[PDB]
């Protein structure tokens, strides 16, 4: 078989640095829109191949209900 | 002996209040940028490099 996969994956020089780069453009790209219903300052973004994680801080203590909507 | 009439009284209240334990909850709270945060003489902090 031969299928058309015109992507990206590992075994290759670039694909870690470079999938850090999209991963961090994405979540830099997607935290720009939680914007549109809370206030917050980011802190610290992170961004090691297979997970990243981003800290980022309120003008008040947490809730559940913020949480929840944040998730959805 | 029980007098019924004199044994009966008004009780007064206020009506339908609502009590809030909590007082700092409803304020959000912020920090201006620490690099530029000041003391009490107007003169900065953390400035010299």
């Amino acid at each position: 078989k031969k299928i058309q996969y015109g992507a990206v994956a590992s075994g290759e020089k670039q694909t870690k640095a470079a999938n850090s780069i999209a991963n961090l453009a994405l979540i830099k790209t997607v935290l720009s829109r939680i914007s549109n219903k809370y206030s917050f300052a980011t802190k610290i973004i992170r961004v090691d191949g297979d997970d990243n994680y981003a800290v980022l801080q309120f003008n008040t203590e947490v809730t559940k209900q913020m949480v929840q909507d944040v998730s959805n | 002996q029980f007098d019924f009439r004199a044994s009966m009284h008004m009780l007064t209240s206020n009506l339908t209040f609502t009590v809030y334990s909590d007082l700092l909850a409803f304020v959000s709270a912020d920090t201006v940028e620490p690099i530029n945060a000041v003391a009490f003489d107007n003169m900065r902090i953390m400035n010299e490099l």
